[PDB]
């Protein structure tokens, strides 16, 4: 067969009518994983910092 | 300079030079590989063998004539140089062989023997010339199932199973009056050529129209053809870029030259006034590489091509020079963009005005069939100086920046890294 | 969709907005979650035990 005779890929090739479908949907989904990730990040080292912060037992009033 | 052409029957074409020692003559049809289907691919460069075929081209040797043709993309063009006396007589062996001869040329004993010599031909350039075997299946993968996709000497397997009829039926329907231009480069005057055509009436199939098709798309894709055996790595990248005709068409190829071409052996290349050089030389990422911008009717091409020995460093090449390319659309400096203007110029002076005519009536045909006219190379100039820094930012964030590219490549391109870290350097992180 | 095409324009989001959007999130959604919490529990809560007390 010859080279330059490319396969068939229209199964996976959308029929672009709207060129950047494609990229929008994965920058959102690219940027929405990085939002929860680092939403994620802040609580899990606040939940760690405040783990050495006065315990409930010794905040005596004196 | 001058840019001459009117239309009586037939659109002729001139551009006159005084001092010149000879002329060509010729006839450019609008119509080239990108016409074709994938089945009849290579009637056209069949055609162009057989009107510079040994019988074709002895009875225009005793007459004192020379043969040249040329199959693109877009077009086609048979052209037949002379002496500036001789002008005439150009004329009567064109319209001998496209009209008396179109079925003499066709015979089953000069067929045979042509076909039998384009296939040893187009073998022999899939097998050796690497360079160009990648940059013809870079425009395979680019525009896959699309007019450009066709390559211009055609496959093996469409050629061997071309016949007699597929020559015809393709003559027939493309190398009509509306969809050819006739062009005359040398010293002969537009009055001198016109008259000597608009002498001989006789239209032949007028008024008929070459068949339609789908317009041409880039589709980000890639073809490997790795190959073990040979010595290097021949690979070609690049981007959709500008069709003849498009406002950036000069922005483009200026952009082209910023990055240029080079030549690891010449000692004089390796001190051009590119930032990428200063990459690549430290361990020799390649032996060669060039920038290009192909435009066409309907599209075009903007990347590079490059030759390697360094195997195991090819990842390092690519991110250079996609590093460098990011830089168009934020960083690239005043006096880049102006090193470029001047390199623009010489190049583009060298190629319209060099001391052959055949050439002069290839850029002259191709022009004058898509947009009705030339360009003056000093209207061009105007252009190139126009120029700013800011047009080449606008530019490259619109057809470089996060956008899908073409890959091909043979030898040992095991180094050659897959799809998406390529792509991935097409941009850069930032805040 | 457009809708993306609107705010970011081709390009990906970037760490600057996706830190800013992350801060925002935090204190909305929390609240979203106590509030439905909270009102599932209706009955159950100390708030809701003290209004039935006087002293
Ligand atoms: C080391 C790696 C550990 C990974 C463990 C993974 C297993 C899943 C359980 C995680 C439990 C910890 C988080 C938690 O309980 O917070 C909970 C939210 O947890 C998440 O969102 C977890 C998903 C994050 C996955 C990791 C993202 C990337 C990794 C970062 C590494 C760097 C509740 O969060 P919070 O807002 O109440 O805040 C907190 C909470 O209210 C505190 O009580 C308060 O003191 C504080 O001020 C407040 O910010
Ligand atoms: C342990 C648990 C940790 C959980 C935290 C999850 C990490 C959050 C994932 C969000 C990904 C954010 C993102 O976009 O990262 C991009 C970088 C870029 O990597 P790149 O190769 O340079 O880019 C190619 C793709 N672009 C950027 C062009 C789109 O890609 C990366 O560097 C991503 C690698 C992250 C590895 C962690
Ligand atoms: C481990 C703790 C977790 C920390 C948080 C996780 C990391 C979040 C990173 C969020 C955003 O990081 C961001 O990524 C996008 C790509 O996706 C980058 O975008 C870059 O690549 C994209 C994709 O080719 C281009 O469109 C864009 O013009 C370019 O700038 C952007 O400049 C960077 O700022």
């Amino acid at each position: 067969k010859s080279t330059y005779r490319t396969p068939n890929f229209d199964d996976v090739l959308k029929e672009n009518n709207d060129a950047d479908k494609g990229r929008s949907y994965a920058y959102f989904m690219v940027g929405a994983m990085g939002l929860l990730s680092s939403a994620g990040a802040k609580s899990t080292v606040e939940t760690f910092i405040s783990s050495m912060t006065a315990t409930a037992d010794v905040l005596a009033m004196a | 300079a001058e840019v001459t052409q009117l239309s009586n029957g037939i659109v002729v074409a001139t551009e006159h030079n005084p001092s010149a020692h000879t002329a060509s003559v010729g006839v450019v049809f609008g119509s080239g590989a990108a016409n074709e289907n994938p089945y009849n691919n290579g009637v056209s460069n069949l055609w162009k063998n057989i009107f510079l075929s040994k019988e074709n081209s002895a009875v225009a040797a005793k007459e004192g004539l020379a043969l040249s043709s040329n199959i693109s993309r877009d077009f086609q063009s048979y052209i037949v140089s002379s002496l500036p006396g001789s002008t005439d007589k150009s004329l009567d062996f064109l319209n001998q062989s496209f009209i008396q001869q179109k079925a003499n040329l066709l015979s089953s004993s000069n067929f045979e023997a042509t076909k039998k010599s384009v296939l040893k031909q187009v073998q022999d350039f899939e097998d050796n010339d690497h360079p160009n075997r990648v940059l013809e299946h870079l425009h395979s993968t680019a525009f896959q199932n699309t007019p450009l996709s066709l390559p211009t000497r055609g496959t093996l397997e469409s050629l061997e199973n071309l016949v007699v009829a597929d020559l015809e039926s393709f003559a027939n329907n493309h190398f009509l009056n509306s969809n050819a231009v006739v062009v005359g480069t040398g010293n002969i005057k537009h009055e001198d050529l016109v008259n000597s055509i608009e002498s001989k009436n006789l239209s032949l199939q007028t008024g008929t129209k070459p068949v339609l098709k789908k317009k041409a798309a880039f589709l980000g894709s890639e073809v490997r053809l790795r190959d073990d055996t040979l010595p290097k790595a021949w690979i070609s990248l690049a981007v959709e870029g500008e069709p003849v005709n498009s406002p950036n068409y000069f922005v483009a190829k200026l952009a082209a030259q910023i990055f240029g071409s080079y030549n690891a052996f010449e000692p004089a290349s390796r001190l051009q006034g590119i930032k990428l050089l200063d990459n690549i030389q430290e361990y020799q990422l390649c032996d060669n590489f060039n920038h290009f911008s192909l435009s066409y009717k309907d599209s075009g091409l903007w990347g590079f091509s490059t030759a390697t020995r360094n195997v195991t460093m090819i990842d390092d090449l690519i991110h250079f020079t996609l590093k460098q390319w990011n830089r168009l659309t934020i960083s690239v400096t005043d006096t880049e963009v102006e090193r470029a203007k001047s390199l623009l110029k010489l190049q583009l002076g060298q190629l319209y005005e060099s001391g052959n005519p055949v050439n002069d009536a290839n850029l002259l045909g191709a022009e004058v069939l898509i947009k009705g006219s030339k360009l003056s190379l000093g209207e061009a100039f105007k252009k190139i100086d126009a120029i700013t820094v800011k047009d080449v930012k606008a530019w490259a964030g619109k057809r470089l920046w996060d956008q899908d590219i073409a890959i091909a490549g043979t030898g040992q391109i095991e180094g050659l890294l897959d799809y998406m870290r390529i792509r991935s350097d097409m941009s850069m992180m930032r805040w | 969709s457009s809708l993306y095409k609107t705010f970011f324009k081709r390009n990906a989001v970037f760490v600057g907005t996706i830190f800013a959007g992350a801060f925002v999130f935090q204190t909305v959604f929390d609240t979203a979650i106590t509030s439905w919490y909270e009102n599932h529990n209706k009955g159950k809560l100390w708030k809701d035990v003290k209004a039935r007390i006087a002293a």
